[PDB]
């Protein structure tokens, strides 16, 4: 379907594969254990 | 002296014919006609005149379409071979 | 009686920029031979550097419709608008089109 | 109705943010990247 590829290869001219790759590989940040056996979460809303 | 007639938006009428008319060269803001100088592969000096000679006129030989684009792409091409032997020279 | 755009016919697309302040007129122009992509021949100062239309004139060769188009790639008319045009260079004898490929000149989303 | 949002949004190029509008638009990852950068850089991220 014409317009179909049409759609497919405008979105593909908007996001690059290589962007997509280095978003994913981006990482997130642990939840750490500290002294006294408590555990830190960061905040989910605030961050990755 | 006839002048600048309005233009006009179209096609036009045919008035100049190719090898059936005869035609002169006139210079625009002079007026001098485009004539032979006469002096001794031809190799007649071109001038302008104010009055000119008898034998002045012009008769016009249409080139082939192939002719043309020919003579395009050999003006296309000379320029830029000239652009690269300058590069390389440079 | 105003004249219509018919197909047979050899035209020029023309547009008008407005850059540093001074309103001139630009018109499409591809050289077709050596260098596809396509540039721009002023035509304001006609009266200092004479404009090159010979490489700027376009030929109306098909306006057929939408529809008809999908149908064409499935398997002295005058334009109408919302019709599909074929515009072949006189010169180069060659048709523009929209290039896959592009010079990136900082758009990065356009052709 | 995609095909229809997706001629919109390319017809406004404005709507997809700083980043993706092109005219010297970073890339996504640059923006995901600066992004993580703001929230976990205080001053930038609430009122203060």
């Amino acid at each position: 379907k014409g317009e179909a590829i049409r759609i497919r290869s405008i979105l593909r001219s908007l996001i690059p594969l290589g962007d997509l790759v280095g978003v994913i590989s981006i990482a997130f940040q642990m939840p750490t254990i500290a002294k006294d056996g408590n555990v830190v979460e960061p905040d989910m809303s605030a961050g990755f | 002296d006839v002048g600048v007639r309005k233009e006009v938006d179209g096609m036009g009428t045919s008035e100049i014919k190719y090898g059936d008319s005869v035609c002169y060269i006139q210079h625009v803001d002079t007026g001098l006609w485009l004539t032979y100088q006469s002096v001794d592969s031809i190799q007649r000096k071109a001038i302008m005149h104010h009055e000119g000679h008898m034998d002045d006129g012009i008769s016009l030989s249409r080139s082939q379409h192939e002719e043309s684009r020919t003579a395009r792409v050999i003006r296309s091409t000379v320029f830029l071979f000239n652009r690269f032997i300058r590069g390389l020279d440079a | 009686e105003i004249q219509f755009l018919r197909t047979d016919d050899e035209v020029v697309l023309q547009c008008t920029a407005t850059i540093h302040k001074e309103q001139q007129k630009l018109c499409l122009a591809a050289e077709g031979f050596g260098n596809r992509l396509c540039f721009l021949e002023s035509t304001s100062n006609s009266k200092n550097v004479p404009p090159d239309l010979s490489i700027c004139t376009f030929v109306l060769e098909q306006s057929l419709s939408v529809r008809a188009l999908q149908e064409m790639l499935a398997n002295h008319r005058t334009l109408l608008y919302g019709h599909a045009i074929l515009l072949r260079h006189s010169y180069s004898g060659m048709y523009l089109c929209c290039l896959s490929t592009s010079r990136s000149s900082t758009d990065k989303l356009a052709f | 109705n995609a095909n229809v949002v997706v001629r919109l949004l390319i017809r406004r190029p404005e709507c997809f943010g700083p980043a993706l509008r092109g005219e010297g638009g970073n890339g996504l990852l640059a923006a995901m990247e600066e992004a993580i950068k703001i929230a976990e850089d205080p001053s930038r991220d609430g009122p203060s």
